[PDB]
């Protein structure tokens, strides 16, 4: 993971939406594309608090795109505060989609919280976990500047708050309500998900059914056969 | 030489045990990156021979009437990636009739028995 941002400016560019993510991957190019081989979809999570005196169109909020000449909001809190906010997929209060995986989801989840801080900020995950470092913690700590990246496999079953643990304006509202289940494997016989274990009655085709008449697949797709033998991972 | 009517022989001189393996020049090369799977290729041979005083086996090369024109896969060339499984040890399938065209052997006429 590594996000990018406007190189003209530093810090007034970040607070105007103009930042994003790089998947700078390995050696695992099949196609034109590049198939994740052992992988799947990605979910991330980003939480920039900025305001609209760092972005650089200052200009169209009181001044110029103004019909209030008489009453100016500024020099209040009221206004301040207005502002200061904590966004996620360009969400402010709350995103439209849910972390409800299933079963066999080997996706690589992200994890970002630029702005105008400069210590370590973290997150507490009340009945829920991650993978990383051949272990299995609970909570982990993301780094600014760079990007965060970690293979997360979400198996759980139940609904739980993956709330903080701060002051007020950063532990009271920044909670998440998502169900996660599984019935049986992936749940998808009687459910609605981008997934299939599959398990079911395949009279014809379906998911994971991998018949191909040339060759299905291997390492690469460098012929109708592949003749040179020497697929490293880098320089030799 | 003269002698016979036949062949010439060659001087041999005795010069060093140098192998031509990897040159210790440097260390780049100049090979291709790719050749982009998909056969876009008429006839691109080469001739080195000449056919008066040689023969055939010029033109007429690599086109087997059988999985070749067709542009088709039997159960020859099945030699993917050596990173298969790496290797154990050896034991030798079977085979089926129709995957040898060529043969050249020797023999002797009497009695009939297997050569070289």
């Amino acid at each position: 993971t590594r996000p990018y941002y406007s190189d003209v400016d530093i810090m007034r560019d970040i607070a105007s939406g103009l930042i994003g993510l790089l998947l700078i991957c390995k050696s695992r190019s099949l196609d034109r594309r590049g198939i994740q081989r052992a992988a799947d979809i990605e979910q991330q999570a980003v939480f920039a608090v900025f305001d609209e005196n760092k972005s650089w169109y200052l200009e169209d909020n009181i001044n110029k795109f103004c019909e209030n000449p008489d009453e100016v909001k500024r020099d209040d809190p009221k206004f301040y505060e207005s502002n200061i906010m904590s966004t996620i997929n360009g969400y402010v209060p709350e995103s439209i989609t849910t972390l409800g995986f299933c079963f066999d989801d080997t996706v690589q989840w992200h994890f970002c919280s630029v702005g105008t801080q400069n210590e370590i900020l973290t997150i507490h995950f009340t009945g829920h976990s991650f993978i990383y470092g051949k272990r299995h913690e609970d909570t982990l700590t993301l780094f600014p500047m760079r990007g965060e990246s970690v293979t997360v496999t979400m198996d759980n079953v139940g609904t739980w708050m993956l709330t903080s643990m701060n002051s007020s304006p950063r532990s009271k509202k920044l909670r998440l309500k998502f169900r996660d289940v599984k019935c049986i494997p992936d749940d998808d016989e009687d459910s609605y998900e981008i997934f299939e274990p599959p398990e079911s009655t395949v009279m014809a085709t379906r998911k994971m059914h991998d018949r191909l008449e040339p060759e299905d697949e291997e390492s690469d797709a460098d012929y109708d056969y592949q003749n040179r033998l020497a697929a490293a991972l880098g320089i030799r | 030489v003269a002698g016979k009517p036949g062949d010439f022989g060659y001087c041999d001189l005795n010069y060093c045990e140098e192998a031509v393996e990897e040159e210790t020049g440097d260390g780049l090369d100049e090979d291709s990156d790719r050749a982009i799977e998909g056969r876009t290729a008429t006839s691109e041979y080469q001739t080195f021979f000449n056919p008066r005083t040689f023969g055939s086996g010029e033109a007429d090369c690599g086109l087997r009437p059988l999985f070749e024109k067709k542009s088709l896969e039997d159960k020859t060339e099945r030699e993917l990636l050596e990173s298969y499984i790496d290797g154990r040890i050896v034991e030798g399938s079977d085979a089926e009739i129709g995957m040898s065209p060529w043969q050249v052997m020797l023999f002797r006429k009497s009695p009939q028995e297997l050569l070289c």
